[PDB]
RNA sequence: GUCCAGCGUCGCUGGAC
């Protein structure tokens, strides 16, 4: 189960401190990539709803 | 024997020899260029965009690596810098392999000699690159050309690149001790300004019989781009002025003249090759393919389990698109096998990758999530949703209907068939079969929802697709998707509600309250009523089956409230019931939840005891009848191909109804002992067996679970004024599955569940529209007692039959009011024809 | 043979005894 607190102790705005949720889904983006060296080798990911989307990249 | 792995990455360098698709057609090259200079001698391979060029060129590059010929490496105009000639690219290549084999001389007498003929031959093609790359001429060459050489001392004066470069192949030749050097390049699929470059090369400078080229692309950009070019050289200002009519297709014939002979020219045609496409190579299933080709679905997996491409396709397409082993899964696979075959493995590869690792199914939502990737190009060109997340069930609806009015086709449109000749549009096809069957999955009641707005909005168009001058179409067809408001909806019955004002838009031509699947009953009292009949009042109707009778009211407020017995609404309330159960307090919501609030306006287009508890009886049936639904439906699999064939059975039949029973209202049919007598009770009567007739049929010809078909051989018709045409279905049906040991819920369960209905049940059988029929009575009583079997239940009690089959008593399943009901423009001047 | 039923703009077709 994702426990998830709300009163952090310092209180960040919208209390988001790494791997949110998509924490699933980037294990089965980096499992991929470590399988794949074991020949085009780009990946892509998709602009959802608008999203920002450059926090996870990084 | 050609396996194929779709665990690999599939890539072009990969390639190895067995998995290599084109064993046939490199043989039949490999040993032909051998032959050609034994004895332009430009080759030329063809195929279509996503044919496996590349991966073939290489194929046949290093088969000839291991009378003698060197290959160089391929070249790739594409890749190469925007203003390098390929003349320059050619000799830095062959300058590195006749510069590594000089290097391999063992002779210290056999190494400079040579080596310095070889020098002189570079310098002396080094300053001939002046022509290649210049604007315009310069006086200070005119010397350089008019010069006497000691080398070969050249026939031709001047410069000329072509002869300077021949005598290069053949120092080369020398040194490398071969016959002959060949020239491969590659696809320009991807540019049209490297093409030009390769063929204007390959005109003037690889003439000599020392080079042989080998080609490769497909004529189509070829024909394109060299047409553009032959007409910059027509002057510009003869081009706006003398534009008739007569002298454009002068000079159109005369450029497509100038056309084929210079490609002729280049490519000889008895050198060309086509590559075959996935079709040739596998063949028919009957008939005959000259190739065998099978597939993997699991690492390691043995070749014995290897299957054949048809089925590793065919499965998919059953399995996925929910669809019965037969001709319509055969034009599916047909189909998909005539595309590009980079397109064929990442539909196949993407479908099972995802299925390994699904079970660690809904396999629909497997290959919707692949397909949809792969046809997402084609998916634009039709303006189709694009958001992922947003695959809701209604989104579907808006898809279909888009896409119809698009295939310019409304009577086959439904049934989702790829005949459509425009290529994009073959492609979504498929994809919004995988949407349909995706989102059933055997769904609650949903595919009832789902098989009036997906498909009845389609074909009520129709009716002003009949009567209808362009700029209206997108007038009509953008508002009446507001007003009927598909692609935003709350319920199915409201759907019903807004289709009732649709419907009464424009009447018969005779002004009589028979329509499509409606029934119009009158609230103003109509004065001097002959005979029996009287005004249809709202309280006359008996408990337990109000409800029934509550549902099937729609009133329009189009100037008069006039309320509309509607089977639409009735089935579109089986949606609002058996959409979730969790608690029986909205089970009777839905009962009400569209009277005496609902009001329907007219459409823009126009131009023109306690009583408390009586309801609770019927509610534990309906909550048991969820019962059975919550238990069966699971486990049921609709399809993309019902859905558009229930509606085109359920639209003839209803049809046949609206033009039969129209000079046929007159009195002394009140108690409708015998047919040629049309009632209300049994106009209504036709459309709700109608709605039952059409689901019989087709749920036994397509589904899932039916592997083979239960239904006689013989004539398929509709009831339409009798009854016997639905009860000898049910007999054909009856002994074949008693015979097989299958039961009626498992073998076709989407009627049975519809079936055990407690909302149509008071309506299977109205009092007074029954026909009494001496002769016919048979049929009834067979036709009932069958039904006795279906429904376990058998609550008639056998003492409801007689008061309706002799001609007080109190009911509860059946409605004794709709008869004595009155219809619009129901004039009674004559009686019952004599018989 | 007569009847019921069905499709087409009366014509045509299906079923039973
Ligand atoms: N013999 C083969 N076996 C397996 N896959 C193949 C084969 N030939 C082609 N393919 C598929 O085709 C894809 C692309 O191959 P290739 O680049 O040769 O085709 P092309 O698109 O016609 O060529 P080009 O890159 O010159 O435009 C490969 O990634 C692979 O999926």
């Amino acid at each position: 189960k994702i426990i998830i607190n709300l009163f952090a102790p310092n209180l960040p705005g919208s209390t988001k401190e790494d791997d949110l949720i998509q924490k699933s889904l980037r294990d089965q983006l980096v499992e991929s990539i470590r399988n794949s060296i074991a020949g085009r080798n780009v990946f892509f990911v998709d602009g959802t709803r608008g999203a920002g989307k450059t926090t996870f990249i990084n | 024997k050609i396996i194929i792995n779709l665990f690999a990455p599939n890539l072009p360098g990969s390639t190895k020899e067995d998995d290599l698709i084109q064993k046939s057609l490199r043989d039949q090259l490999v040993e032909s260029i051998r032959n050609s200079i034994a004895y332009r001698n430009v080759f030329f391979v063809d195929g279509t965009r996503g044919a496996g060029k590349t991966t073939f060129i290489n194929s046949v590059v290093k088969s000839l690596n291991s009378v003698n010929i060197k290959c160089l490496p391929t070249i790739d105009p594409t890749k190469l810098p925007r203003h390098e000639p390929i003349l320059v690219t050619v000799t830095a290549r062959l300058n590195k392999m006749v510069s590594d084999k000089l290097k391999g001389y063992w002779a210290s007498n056999d190494y400079r000699k040579q080596k310095e003929q070889w020098q002189n031959h570079l310098a002396q093609l080094q300053r001939g690159l002046h022509l290649l790359t210049d604007k315009e001429y310069k006086p200070e060459y005119f010397s350089d050309a008019l010069k006497l050489d000691a080398q070969l001392d050249y026939s031709i004066g001047g410069q000329d690149l072509s002869e300077i470069f021949e005598e290069l192949v053949k120092r080369a030749c020398e040194i490398l001790d071969c016959k002959a050097i060949l020239i491969t390049f590659d696809d320009i699929d991807t540019q049209f300004d490297a093409g030009w470059d390769v063929l204007e090369s390959i005109r003037k400078f690889f003439n000599s019989r020392k080079l042989v080229v080998v080609a490769t692309g497909d004529l189509r950009l070829y024909s394109q781009l060299i047409r553009g070019k032959q007409y910059e050289n027509y002057s510009k200002t003869l081009l706006e002025q003398e534009k008739e009519s007569v002298r454009l297709a002068e000079r159109g014939y005369m450029v497509e003249h100038l056309e084929q002979q210079y490609l002729l020219k280049l490519f000889p045609v008895q050198k060309r090759i086509q590559l075959k496409t996935m079709l040739q190579l596998v063949g028919e299933k009957g008939k005959a393919g000259k190739e065998e080709i099978k597939v993997k679905t699991e690492p390691g997996m043995q070749d014995i389990d290897a299957i054949d491409v048809r089925q590793a396709i065919g499965d998919a397409v059953r399995e996925g698109l929910n669809l019965r082993e037969g001709s319509d899964a055969d034009m599916y696979v047909n189909e998909l096998l005539k595309q590009p075959v980079r397109l064929l493995m990442q539909v196949l590869q993407d479908f099972y990758t995802k299925k390994y690792h699904a079970t660690s199914l809904s396999v629909p939502n497997l290959l919707r999530n692949a397909l949809y990737g792969s046809m997402l190009s084609s998916i634009y060109r039709a303006g189709l949703n694009y958001e992922q997340h947003r695959f809701g069930m209604d989104s579907l609806c808006k898809d279909i209907f888009t896409y119809v009015k698009q295939d310019r086709d409304f009577n086959t449109g439904f049934y989702l068939r790829p005949q459509s000749e425009s290529e994009a549009l073959r492609n979504c096809s498929i994809y919004l079969a995988s949407q349909v069957s995706e989102n059933c999955q055997g769904s609650l009641s949903k595919f009832l929802q789902m098989l009036l707005v997906g498909c009845g909005s389609v074909s009520i168009f129709n009716q002003f697709v009949t009567e209808l001058d362009r700029e209206k179409f997108e007038q009509l067809i953008s508002e009446y998707v507001a007003y009927m408001s598909v692609g935003r909806i709350e319920s199915a019955s409201h759907w019903a509600n807004r289709c009732c004002a649709v419907v009464a838009n424009s009447p018969n031509d005779e002004k009589i309250g028979v329509f499509l699947g409606m029934v119009q009953l009158n609230r103003k009292s109509r004065q001097h009523m002959p005979g029996g009949y009287k005004k249809f009042n709202i309280d006359t109707e008996n408990g337990l089956a109000k409800a029934a009778m509550a549902s099937s009211l729609s009133t329009v407020a189009s100037n008069n409230l006039m309320d509309f017995c509607s089977v639409f609404n009735l089935i579109g309330a089986i949606a609002d019931i058996s959409a979730c159960r969790c608690e029986r307090s909205a089970i009777t919501n839905a009962f009400n939840k569209v009277i005496a609030q609902t009001t329907c306006i007219v459409p823009p287009w126009s131009e023109a005891q306690d009583d408390a508890t009586e309801f609770s009886d019927a509610i534990t049936k309906v909550e048991q009848w969820l019962k059975n639904v919550n238990e069966i439906e699971i486990g049921i699999r609709p399809s993309a191909l019902l859905i558009g064939k229930v509606w085109s059975r359920f639209y003839f039949n209803l049809n046949n109804v609206a033009d039969q029973h129209k000079t046929r209202l007159y009195r002394n049919a009140e108690h409708g002992r015998m047919a040629s007598q049309s009632n209300a009770a049994k106009i209504m009567r036709f459309n709700v067996l109608a709605f039952l007739h059409a689901v019989l049929v087709e749920e036994s010809l397509y589904h899932s679970v039916s592997d083979r078909e239960y239904i006689g051989e013989g004539l398929r018709l509709n009831p339409v004024t009798s009854v016997d045409e639905f009860e000898k279905k049910i007999k054909i049906i009856g002994e074949k599955l008693k015979a097989d040991n299958k039961t009626w819920k498992n073998t076709h369960p989407l009627f049975f569940l519809l079936i055990s209905c407690p909302i149509l049940h008071p309506f299977i059988f109205p009092v007074g529209g029954i026909n009494c029929s001496v002769k016919a009575l048979n049929k009834e009583t067979s036709f009932n007692k069958l039904i006795d079997e279906i429904v376990g239940d058998k609550l008639l009690s056998d003492e409801e039959w007689d008061y309706l089959t002799k001609n007080q008593q109190i009911f509860q399943n059946t409605i004794t009011s709709l008869n004595s009901s009155t219809i619009v423009g129901a004039s009674y001047d004559k009686d019952t024809p004599a018989r």
